[PDB]
RNA sequence: UGGAGAGUUUGAUCCUGGCUCAGGGUGAACGCUGGCGGCGUGCCUAAGACAUGCAAGUCGUGCGGGCCGCGGGGUUUUACUCCGUGGUCAGCGGCGGACGGGUGAGUAACGCGUGGGUGACCUACCCGGAAGAGGGGGACAACCCGGGGAAACUCGGGCUAAUCCCCCAUGUGGACCCGCCCCUUGGGGUGUGUCCAAAGGGCUUUGCCCGCUUCCGGAUGGGCCCGCGUCCCAUCAGCUAGUUGGUGGGGUAAUGGCCCACCAAGGCGACGACGGGUAGCCGGUCUGAGAGGAUGGCCGGCCACAGGGGCACUGAGACACGGGCCCCACUCCUACGGGAGGCAGCAGUUAGGAAUCUUCCGCAAUGGGCGCAAGCCUGACGGAGCGACGCCGCUUGGAGGAAGAAGCCCUUCGGGGUGUAAACUCCUGAACCCGGGACGAAACCCCCGACGAGGGGACUGACGGUACCGGGGUAAUAGCGCCGGCCAACUCCGUGCCAGCAGCCGCGGUAAUACGGAGGGCGCGAGCGUUACCCGGAUUCACUGGGCGUAAAGGGCGUGUAGGCGGCCUGGGGCGUCCCAUGUGAAAG
């Protein structure tokens, strides 16, 4: 009985949740940024995309992304949103992207 | 992390020390990066400290880190000493 | 050095992909005699370009897919059908070697 | 530098051929016997089940407290209330818990071995280099209040600090898209755009110590991929549907049918696929003249497993032995709803077995974790303990002593043997007693110097009153196997194809060097025998190194597929083959 370093399983479940929770934002906050392009409303699109590119950046500043798990998550982002503004659109805002 | 350090080599009641270098999670006997040295505390000999200070000096110049007794050993043969 | 076999095309009824067979002639360890002795690989041809026949080097790669580990160097000399012949009656022959039914 | 053979098929012979013996080896067990030490080594079976104890924590120099003290303040006094300090307890937070220790169940597999690849990658702590830490907000334990449960534990309500979490800034620099250059797989630049930083603590208190942040490099440790090597059965010949490749995705540190959708119809196999059987692999170990054969036990490397089967969370790292969840089997508590366990860590118990150790001592040394340090924690480890289980060393005495005591033995009735053996004379003195008494240990720390180099000082021994040295000193354990041949060593008595022996051939049927006893003899000797197993002899699976007319063995004969092999001359290539250089071949052995 009794072993006080079950403090690390009782602090592992405390970070299950900052990390559940932050990646939760990111996929979302993706997915709305595919869904703005797809309708290719590029003022808003690139305008979070832009927010959910800086989401994922700060994820991988504590344990939750790291390396180039972002760097990923990132670049398959970006890349999938311009391409479905090239489906007719003209970057306005043209926030996160290259000229 | 990288280790400069004793490992035991005699036998019951006969004790060598072989120094090297290797990874700190290593058993203690078991198998190392490099030997740079040996030891015999019960001076037995003529020659009971050896070391090599260039290879003890280049592993120190990577980040090895010496037991507080490897680094007494070391010290003593001149590893140290830049005067 | 990333590993360099030559060899036959031996089958491109496959997409974007080739059968090298690669053989390799060695003294046997106990008997002496020297034996060959062959192996199939399956090749990354990404431009459809090789055609059964060509006589290729293939190159140790980062995998394509399972099986699949090489692309292929470059061409050889090229056309030589026998080897080909040679390795498809091989396998013709399988047809009995059974309990079953297939003239070899 | 290295090579021995013998016995047995016949009246006899040569040959063929099997069986057997002589050697070596052992994590052994068994019988008889047993004196001291050193060093090793010790569940081969039940990866059966496990009582009790101990086995991974640490940091007050990250933070705020609860309980118990002691002391000092604010008021004339009380009340309330402020500060300091000793002890203690857990909480938040950091690093460790992924090492170290255990096992070989599974696994015939890129698992292992060896050589390569990674332009397809990760790497906490450590070293080096470049640059930085400005402003602001938040929550949850502790604590306080309340509720449910037998219990494990559990729910709700209210405060709160931080090196806990978050937002803004600075952008050395990095990340992502697009373009351009070099490079050639995703490597290295470069431009616009967008995105991303930090934490404080300590003092000998304006400067140091320890921390934090981003980037580049190093070191060390890993992931993945590839060539070749890795047991038996063909009385297992066909196997495959994520199957084989494509495109696009998801996923990861990263490649990949790893996974998914859609498309093509492929992929593997007699060079043995598929199935079955067996097995952790290696350095090595035993044997062998060698080639080979056998093996993988101590130790070291890798892999796999942690009651059985799945799974993810947290992390630099786990799919995590002493972490989490679920299903199964089993033991335990139970108020019948429910809970608790997991020695293949150290000891230890029980079961199974021919058989395998102490519930020991110590953190003194070495090594590890955290800590600035002092320290703490280490059943890692260093030691002791049991067992002739193994190796090595050592004793049971040494010199004299009859022409040869006694007893037992034999005899040709003279004798001959045990035998210098004993007795006995002298000489040393294992055991045992007394005295001294270790090496292993000098660092961490402290002082001078500068917290560097360097110098000075102090503390520390489990083993252990041991090893070793000095003095005193007693004649003071010998067994076991064998004696027909192989194979060193023969004589009596008893027995009568019985009782028995026996590795093989074989002994015993009334004169037994073969059975049981005795005397004697041979061989080893704190051991000697036995049984079991491996190599040897066994050229008895033959590559070295065999055979097939009659000893075992030519397919009933052809035709021919694959495969093996292939005349003479010249030229190219350089796959095989040979040569030079160089890298690798860890340590142990
Ligand atoms: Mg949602
Ligand atoms: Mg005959
Ligand atoms: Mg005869
Ligand atoms: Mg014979
Ligand atoms: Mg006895
Ligand atoms: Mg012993
Ligand atoms: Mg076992
Ligand atoms: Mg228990
Ligand atoms: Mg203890
Ligand atoms: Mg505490
Ligand atoms: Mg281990
Ligand atoms: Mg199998
Ligand atoms: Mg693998
Ligand atoms: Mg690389
Ligand atoms: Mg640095
Ligand atoms: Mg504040
Ligand atoms: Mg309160
Ligand atoms: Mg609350
Ligand atoms: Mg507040
Ligand atoms: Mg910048
Ligand atoms: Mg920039
Ligand atoms: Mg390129
Ligand atoms: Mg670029
Ligand atoms: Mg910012
Ligand atoms: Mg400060
Ligand atoms: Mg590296
Ligand atoms: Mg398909
Ligand atoms: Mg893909
Ligand atoms: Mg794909
Ligand atoms: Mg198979
Ligand atoms: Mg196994
Ligand atoms: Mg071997
Ligand atoms: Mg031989
Ligand atoms: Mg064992
Ligand atoms: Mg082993
Ligand atoms: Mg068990
Ligand atoms: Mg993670
Ligand atoms: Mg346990
Ligand atoms: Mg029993
Ligand atoms: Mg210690
Ligand atoms: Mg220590
Ligand atoms: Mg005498
Ligand atoms: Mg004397
Ligand atoms: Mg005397
Ligand atoms: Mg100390
Ligand atoms: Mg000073
Ligand atoms: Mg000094
Ligand atoms: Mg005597
Ligand atoms: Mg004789
Ligand atoms: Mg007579
Ligand atoms: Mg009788
Ligand atoms: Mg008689
Ligand atoms: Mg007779
Ligand atoms: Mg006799
Ligand atoms: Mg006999
Ligand atoms: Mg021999
Ligand atoms: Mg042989
Ligand atoms: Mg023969
Ligand atoms: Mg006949
Ligand atoms: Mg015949
Ligand atoms: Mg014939
Ligand atoms: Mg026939
Ligand atoms: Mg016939
Ligand atoms: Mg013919
Ligand atoms: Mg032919
Ligand atoms: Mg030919
Ligand atoms: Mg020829
Ligand atoms: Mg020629
Ligand atoms: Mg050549
Ligand atoms: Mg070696």
């Amino acid at each position: 009985r009794n072993l006080s370093a079950l403090k690390r399983h009782r602090q592992s479940l405390k970070r299950r949740l900052r990390n559940k929770a932050k990646k939760s934002a990111i996929k979302t906050l993706s997915k709305k940024a595919v869904q703005l392009a797809q309708e290719g409303k590029a003022e808003e699109a690139l305008k979070i995309m832009r927010k959910a590119e800086s989401l994922i950046d700060k994820a991988a500043k504590g344990s939750t992304l790291h390396k180039n798990a972002a760097a990923r998550r990132k670049s398959r982002l970006m890349r999938k949103v311009r391409q479905l503004l090239e489906a007719a659109g003209a970057p306005l805002i043209g926030g996160g992207l290259s000229a | 992390m990288v280790k400069i350090r004793l490992a035991r080599f005699g036998s019951k009641h006969n004790p060598h020390y072989r120094i090297v270098v290797t990874d700190a999670r290593r058993k203690r006997d078991g198998k190392y990066i490099e030997k740079i040295g040996y030891y015999d505390p019960r001076k037995t000999t003529p020659d009971w400290l050896k070391v090599d200070v260039e290879r003890a000096r280049y592993w120190l110049s990577v980040g090895a880190q010496p037991t507080d007794t490897a680094r007494r050993l070391l010290r003593q043969a001149g590893v140290f000493r830049q005067e | 050095p990333k590993k360099v076999l030559t060899g036959v095309v031996v089958s491109d009824k496959m997409q974007k992909t080739v059968t090298v067979l690669v053989e390799r002639q060695f003294p046997h360890p106990l008997y002496g005699k020297v034996i060959k002795r062959s192996k199939k690989y399956l090749a990354h041809d990404p431009e459809e370009k090789y055609k059964l026949g060509d006589v290729v080097e293939i190159i140790e790669s980062r995998p394509i897919s399972k099986r699949k580990r090489f692309r292929v160097l470059r061409l050889v000399e090229s056309g030589r059908m026998d080897l080909v012949e040679k390795y498809l009656i091989r396998r013709q022959n399988y047809q009995s070697l059974s309990k079953r039914g297939g003239k070899a």
